[PDB]
């Protein structure tokens, strides 16, 4: 359905085999499906279409909110409380967005596992690989901040990691 | 449904039936008010067996302190009626 | 459970209780009625073998050895009557036994149904009220100055008297209250 | 007859008006913290051709 | 925020100008309306708090606490008007004034921006509580209880004051926003160790932490019903809220200073939960279950993780509601038989069928039956503790097993079995008591459908 | 309860989901990594002089 | 024969339960009807792009009519 973007929530093209009966016995599932369509689905679609005609008579919109980009904690001076406040709010919003990115990737992984059946270990390699990278980046970014996290502590963690990387790169160059 | 509303006459009938099935006591001589010792010449050990037979007949256990006293079929009937709340 | 206990059990009571208990456990071991009759007659003979022993030391020693025999030879899973203390229906109906004083708290709309029952209850309550002082007086006069030696209670000895402390025995809920 | 109601039920308006007054005292407080109204780097905005303040 | 404070202050002149037979009606109605107004604070942001003014602010941690505080006053008034019947008019109004002052102090305590103002209100909550306990308690021990309540708290909080005015002399402010933004690490020194202890022990005594929890089984037991309700539901959570607020300045010192308190909490959980198994006083059993439950909140706050903080908030709210309901349920029986011995009145399910259902639901929430928020908070704390150390699952698991044991035991002793024969004054439940139970239990169950409203600022 | 149930999304959960969808779409088409290891850019960071 | 069944007074529990049911429904039924009428005849908003040079009001960022109100 046009509700969601198919590029961010993909699925295979849904190959469905045609019915190829071999026996002459009646199929009870077909009779029950016809009964369900005639007794259940049709009144549901009628009620839904009535609801949609009532909705179309009144149309209004709600807008996704756009937020400007503000300077981050790195550009703030030591005791400039207002820039620190704006940088921290922007950092918190980015943290929430990253959580939801990981959520989207996890939903892809779960849907792949359910869809592929007994061949999930092989047919979900791409989803597992995407989740591994996203999980590694999220863990590098926010792991171990603890309660009372902030943009300053995240910056200190990143600086410590870059110092470790620089020392490790200097160690390798001496060989 | 469940068991019928057992009455006093039924309790007496079953007690006398069980007593008349006892080889030690003859049927003609036995009476509702007959003492098990004076009237029937029965020992204390013999009396215990009658009490156990009544328990087996009516399906409930009579405590030893209560059991020793019962010396007449009428006494047994009254005890059973008191336990089962039988008023006719 | 209706008779007052005594300070102790006599030798005759102990041997009789042992006889009944051993017979019940023997019946638990001997499921079938003919086999039970056979071994119960053998048990009765074994009890009668010393029916008229006059040496109380010897009688006590024999009873003690009989107890030691029974404890080793008892059935670990004896048959119990369903409503007996160890049975499967021992206190099953206690949740349905409701004391009669609860009827005093019924809303008048509840008492509007059953008018005859509550008129009879009012008569019973008046009877209980009118005979309490006589019962208390009877108890005080009959009992010894030190106090009552046993839990046995006296009957009504006058004409228009009720036996003292009768209300809760008489107004027992039921054995199948619901 | 109005006094027979009012004189023994006026205590029923103390908490309602105490609520209303409370709201008023909040609004005045908001009037003392307007130093950055339409001045933040995240919500700075050109005023509509008729509006005077972005919020009260 | 004055739109809640000022209506609460108007409850005093309204109570004092009411008719002799209308004080309970007016107080109940208007405290319920104040709860309705307080519900608007649940609309919280995802990034920062609701900064009303320089003095008062509301966060996702203090909003559910405020809602519970305002909701508890009508229930206390309903629970108090039965045993205060023979009281004179002026003393009834004085009791209601004590309750209103307590609510006012708690409401300002949960929303103060500055830590010294928070301290002053958090200490002011002592006076009405002590007056309630020592003036309207029923027994002679209530005096001693009061002293235990007064001096355990103050001996903890007097150093805290000395710490706070010390901090402002070095950082320049005690405003919580400034404290959080300008935070700096605590060095590893003896002076910092004692500053850490002064900032923490005051809150530890309020929880209370196993070892300094003696005042609680006295104060809760000897207090009147509204006193014990407010002591369990709100006053214990002051320590949790204050610890959550003050932990920011404490790092990184908390990593090693938390070990003795974590050991005390994880062992005293077992200790108090097992104490509940052999308790002849029903109200004392309910009181000890509170120490067992707050040990978990202490552990969650000490380990300092987002899952632990969420769990601690949820558990504080759920425990407030459940413990208040249990105290009321015990009081219903006490007002019948006038004894707190648990085995005195038995088989009550036969005589009071619907109050038995109330008992069952309260016991089920006490042992954290899923999906109740009791279970949500408990399980979040257990997961965070497992992350902190896997061996914790043994202690945590053991506590769960014990909690179910003394809960259902409490249920089986008082409701099942056969009713004692001599007691004959057990009247049918009043509508007031049944409604008091329902107004405890329905919000608890309703909070299951929207748990994010009680999960704090870390959600 | 009705009032609390229909409270507006001031916590910005749907907003965060929409923003996350936008960036996932943009990054995948680009071929860029879905998530970045460093939240703050390296260019704006001034590490101390040398590793020793 | 039919016997009397001794029971505790069930009048007060039943009265409390019907009182609670009535006082919950008294407001709940109107609320449910209002919510379904709003849902059927005033549906949720539809996500759109912000037109150029237009600043939406703060309530125009939510899709449910009750939440917007
Ligand atoms: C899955 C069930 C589906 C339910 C469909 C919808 C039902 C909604 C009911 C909501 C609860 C009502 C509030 C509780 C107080 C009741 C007030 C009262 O006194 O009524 C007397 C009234 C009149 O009877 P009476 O003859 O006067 O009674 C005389 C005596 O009192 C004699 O009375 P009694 O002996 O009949 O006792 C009352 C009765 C019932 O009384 C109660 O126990 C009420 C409290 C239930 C336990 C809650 C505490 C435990 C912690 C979990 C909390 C979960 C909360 C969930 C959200 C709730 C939101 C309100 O006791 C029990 O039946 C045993 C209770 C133990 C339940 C064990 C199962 C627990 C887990 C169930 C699953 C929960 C999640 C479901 C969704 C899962 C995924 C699909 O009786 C009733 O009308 C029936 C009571 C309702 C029973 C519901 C049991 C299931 C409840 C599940 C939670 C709600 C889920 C709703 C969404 C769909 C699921
Ligand atoms: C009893 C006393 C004891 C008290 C107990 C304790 C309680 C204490 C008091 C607590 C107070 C409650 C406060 C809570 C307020 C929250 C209300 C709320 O948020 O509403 C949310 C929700 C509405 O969501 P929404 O966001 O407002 O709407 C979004 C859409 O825009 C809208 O969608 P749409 O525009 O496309 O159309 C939907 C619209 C239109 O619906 C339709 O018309 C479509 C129907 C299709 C039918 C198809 C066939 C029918 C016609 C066919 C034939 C006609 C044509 C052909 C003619 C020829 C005939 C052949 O319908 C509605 O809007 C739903 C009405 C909402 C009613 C909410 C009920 C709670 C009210 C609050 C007060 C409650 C107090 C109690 C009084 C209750 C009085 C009832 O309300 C719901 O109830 C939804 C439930 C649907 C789930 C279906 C079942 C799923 C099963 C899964 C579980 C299975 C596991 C087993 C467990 C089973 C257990 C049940
Ligand atoms: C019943 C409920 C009561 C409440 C419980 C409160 C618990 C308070 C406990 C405080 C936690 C730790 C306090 C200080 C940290 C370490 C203490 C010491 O044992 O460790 C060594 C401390 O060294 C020596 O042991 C000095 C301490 C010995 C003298 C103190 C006596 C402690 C005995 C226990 C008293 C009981 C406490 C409660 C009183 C009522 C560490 O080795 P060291 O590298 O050298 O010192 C590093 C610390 N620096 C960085 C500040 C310098
Ligand atoms: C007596 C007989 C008993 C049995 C018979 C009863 C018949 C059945 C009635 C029971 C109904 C079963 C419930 C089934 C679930 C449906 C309800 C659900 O849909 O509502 C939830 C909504 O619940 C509310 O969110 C929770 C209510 C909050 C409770 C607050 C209590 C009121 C204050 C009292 C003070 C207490 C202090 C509390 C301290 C914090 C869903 O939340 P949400 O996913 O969003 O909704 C999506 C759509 N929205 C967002 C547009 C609205
Ligand atoms: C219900 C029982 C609860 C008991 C709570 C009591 C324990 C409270 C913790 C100690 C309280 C006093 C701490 C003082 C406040 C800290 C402020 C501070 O930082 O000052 C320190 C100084 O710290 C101290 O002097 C504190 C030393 C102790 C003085 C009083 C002794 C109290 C008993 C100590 C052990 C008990 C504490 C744990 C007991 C737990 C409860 C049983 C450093 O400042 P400067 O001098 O400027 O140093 C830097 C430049 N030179
Ligand atoms: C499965 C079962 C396990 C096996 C159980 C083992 C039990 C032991 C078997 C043998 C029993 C004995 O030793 S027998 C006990 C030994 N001692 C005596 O018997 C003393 C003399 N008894 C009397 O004088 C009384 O009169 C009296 C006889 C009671 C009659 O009284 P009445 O007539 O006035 O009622």
């Amino acid at each position: 359905p046009d509700s969601w973007d198919k590029d961010v929530y993909p699925e295979p093209p849904r190959r469905t085999p045609a019915p190829a009966p071999q026996t002459s016995l009646p199929n009870p599932v077909t009779y029950l499906t016809k009964i369900f369509d005639l007794l259940v689905d049709r009144p549901v679609t009628l009620a839904r279409e009535f609801i949609e005609q009532q909705h179309a008579k009144n149309r209004y919109y709600y807008y996704h909110r756009e937020f400007r980009r503000v300077p981050d904690i790195t550009e703030c001076e030591e005791k400039d409380i207002l820039c620190m406040f704006e940088a921290e709010m922007q950092w918190r919003r980015d943290y929430k967005v990253d959580q939801e990115i990981v959520n989207i990737i996890q939903e892809r992984l779960k849907a792949c596992q359910q869809r592929e059946g007994e061949s999930y270990r092989q047919n979900c390699a791409k989803e597992l690989e995407q989740f591994t990278q996203v999980s590694k980046a999220f863990q590098d970014r926010y792991s171990d901040l603890g309660a009372h996290y902030s943009a300053r502590k995240c910056l200190a963690k990143q600086k410590q990691r870059m110092l470790a990387e620089r020392k490790a790169a200097k160690e390798a160059a001496a060989a | 449904s469940d068991a019928p509303p057992l009455t006093l006459e039924a309790i007496k009938d079953r007690v006398l039936y069980v007593l008349k099935l006892y080889d030690k006591i003859d049927p003609e001589k036995l009476s509702v008010n007959s003492h098990f010792m004076k009237d029937l010449g029965l020992d204390s050990l013999d009396q215990v067996e009658i009490i156990m037979a009544m328990e087996d007949e009516f399906g409930f256990e009579i405590p030893d302190i209560d059991a020793e006293k019962l010396m007449c079929p009428q006494e047994i009937v009254d005890y059973i009626a008191d336990k089962k709340d039988v008023y006719e | 459970a209706f008779s007052a206990p005594a300070a102790y059990l006599t030798h005759q009571q102990k041997v009789l209780r042992l006889y009944k208990r051993a017979l019940r456990h023997l019946e638990s071991w001997c499921v079938h009625r003919d086999k039970y009759r056979y071994f119960a007659c053998l048990m009765r003979a074994r009890f009668d073998e010393h029916k008229n022993e006059k040496d109380m030391v010897k009688a006590t020693q024999l009873l003690r050895q009989a107890e030691e025999e029974f404890w080793y030879g008892q059935h670990p899973q004896p048959y119990i009557f369903p409503e007996s203390p160890g049975g499967t229906s021992y206190e099953r109906y206690e949740c349905y036994k409701v004391p009669e004083w609860c009827l005093d708290d019924w809303h008048p709309s509840e008492k509007a149904m059953y008018p005859d029952y509550f008129a009879k209850r009012e008569q019973w309550k008046r009877l209980r009220r009118e005979s309490w002082e006589r019962e208390v007086k009877q108890l005080q006069e009959e009992t010894p100055p030190g106090g009552p030696r046993t839990e046995a209670l006296p009957p009504a000895r006058k004409e228009g008297d009720l036996p003292p402390l009768w209300w809760h025995i008489v107004t027992r809920p039921r054995e199948r209250p619901m | 007859n109005v006094l027979q109601i009012v004189r023994d039920h006026w205590v029923h308006i103390l908490v309602p008006v105490g609520f209303v007054f409370g709201c008023y005292l909040d609004r005045r407080s908001d009037e003392k913290l307007t130093a950055f109204r339409n001045k933040s780097l995240l919500f700075k905005r050109e005023l509509r051709p008729n509006e005077e303040v972005t919020w009260k | 925020m004055l739109k809640i404070i000022i209506p609460t202050t108007m409850l005093l002149p309204m109570t004092w100008m009411s008719k002799h037979n209308m004080i309970w009606i007016n107080a109940t109605v208007h405290s319920l309306l104040i709860s309705l107004i307080s519900l608007s604070l649940l609309n919280q942001l995802g990034e920062n708090s609701l900064n009303f003014s320089l003095t008062f602010f509301s966060d996702s941690l203090s909003a559910p606490l405020l809602v519970l505080t305002t909701w508890l006053l009508p229930l206390m008034l309903m629970a108090s008007q039965s045993h205060l019947s023979k009281e004179t008019t002026t003393r009834k109004k004085l009791y209601i004034t004590m309750l209103i002052l307590l609510q006012l102090f708690l409401i300002m305590t949960f929303t103060a921006t500055e830590l010294i103002l928070f301290y002053i209100l958090f200490e002011a909550t002592l006076v009405p509580t002590l007056i309630i306990i020592t003036r309207w308690g029923n027994q002679t021990e209530r005096l001693n209880a009061g002293l235990y309540f007064l001096f355990y708290t103050l001996a903890g909080s007097l150093p805290l004051l000395v710490a706070l005015v010390y901090i402002q002399n070095t950082t320049g402010s005690l405003n919580f926003l400034i404290i959080h933004y300008w935070s700096h690490p605590l060095s590893n020194s003896w002076s910092n160790i004692f500053m850490w202890l002064a900032c923490i022990m005051a809150f530890m005594v309020k929880m209370p932490l196993y070892g300094l929890h003696l005042w609680l089984p006295k104060a809760h037991v000897e207090a009147p019903i509204a006193g014990s309700m407010v002591l369990a539901a709100v006053l214990l959570k002051l320590g949790g809220y204050g610890m959550m607020r003050i932990t920011t300045i404490l790092n990184p010192l908390t990593n090693y200073m938390a070990y003795p308190f974590l050991m005390l909490s994880m062992w005293g959980m077992i200790m108090t939960s097992s104490i509940c198994l052999r308790q002849t006083d029903l109200k004392s059993l309910i009181a000890y279950s509170s120490v067992s439950h707050m040990a978990l909140v202490i552990v969650a706050i000490m380990i300092q993780t987002p899952w632990s903080f969420m769990g601690a908030t949820a558990l504080m709210i759920a425990h407030g509601l459940t413990s208040s309901m249990l105290f009321c349920l015990a009081n219903t029986n006490y007002e019948r038989v006038h004894s707190r011995t648990m085995i005195l009145a038995r088989g009550l399910q036969t005589l009071l069928p619907l109050m038995a259902t109330w008992w069952l639901v309260a016991s089920l929430t006490n042992l954290a039956l899923p999906p109740s928020i009791n279970l949500i908070g408990e399980l979040f704390i257990i997961t965070a503790s497992f992350s902190w150390s896997n061996i914790t699952i043994i202690l945590m698991g053991m506590n769960m097993m014990i909690t179910a044991l003394y809960s259902l035991y409490m249920l089986i002793t008082t409701q099942r079995g056969k009713y004692t024969h001599h007691i004959n004054n057990i009247k049918p439940s009043f509508t007031r008591e049944n409604a008091l139970m329902a107004l405890h239990i329905l919000p608890l169950l309703l909070l299951t459908l929207n748990p994010k409203m009680i999960l704090g600022p870390l959600y | 309860s009705t009032f609390v149930a229909y409270l507006p999304d001031y916590r910005m959960q749907e907003w965060a989901r929409r923003e996350a969808e936008r960036l996932v779409k943009y990054r995948e088409a680009n071929g860029l990594p879905l998530m970045e290891s460093n939240c703050f850019d390296p260019n704006k960071i001034q590490l101390p002089e040398d590793e020793d | 024969k039919r016997l009397f069944i001794i029971k505790p007074s069930g009048f007060y529990d039943r009265r409390f339960l019907k009182l609670m049911r009535f006082y919950i429904l008294l407001t709940g039924i109107p609320v449910a009807i209002g919510i379904t009428l709003v849902n059927v005849f005033i549906g949720e908003a539809e996500l759109a792009d912000i037109p150029e040079g237009y600043v939406p009001e703060h309530w125009e960022y939510f899709k449910h009519p009750i939440s917007r109100w």
